[PDB]
């Protein structure tokens, strides 16, 4: 039953997307959304604002489309950018992160953010 | 109803996790389980929702975990 253990875990977690996107909310879809274009969190998405958000950017579409300015937009939420760092772990400033200069930037980018509402 | 669902599925959702072997992490566990048991005892929506974003962020932060094509 080990490949069985594998088409149950398969099959209970097409459930568990289902079930969810039939709850239809909009913070769910927009982490699951986000993690179908490669855009996922690093670790838990914190319930407090004492714990800081860590979230993996692929590429500077999905960079542009999430932020806008110091805010990041997440799991129907803002969160205000703390810090970005390239694949490298280097410090990337924000006004590095542009359609000329992306291609000198080390991809992916992690974004670490607080919740700003 | 949409509490029964929501509620059900956080069951599913720690279920999930569970059989990826999250309990050899001993405090990422137990955070699961505690968000678990909040959204069970969630007498609003809003507090089951919020709750369910970090559970369900834990299992989107595993790579490979879930296949891409079931999102």
């Amino acid at each position: 039953s080990e490949d069985k253990r594998a088409k149950v875990t398969s099959a209970m977690q097409t459930m568990l997307f289902t079930m969810l996107r039939k709850l239809d909310n909009d913070a769910l879809n927009n982490i699951i959304n986000n993690a179908r274009d490669g855009c996922v969190p690093l670790n838990i998405i914190p319930l407090t604002t004492a714990a800081k958000l860590m979230v993996v950017i692929p590429d500077y579409n999905t960079y542009k489309n999430t932020c806008d300015g110091t805010t990041f937009t997440y799991a129907s939420a803002l969160w205000e950018i703390q810090q970005v760092v390239d694949a490298d772990s280097k410090i990337v400033q924000l006004s590095e992160i542009s359609m000329d200069n992306s291609p000198n930037l080390a991809w992916p980018l992690i974004v670490t953010a607080l919740r700003a509402n | 109803s949409k509490m029964s669902d929501v509620k059900c599925t956080s069951v599913v959702l720690l279920s999930v996790l569970q059989q990826l072997r999250v309990e050899s992490s001993s405090k990422l566990w137990a955070q699961c389980v505690q968000l678990h048991n909040d959204i069970l005892l969630a007498k609003d929506t809003t507090e089951a929702f919020e709750k369910m974003v970090s559970l369900l962020s834990v299992l989107l932060s595993m790579q490979g975990a879930v296949d891409i094509n079931k999102l």
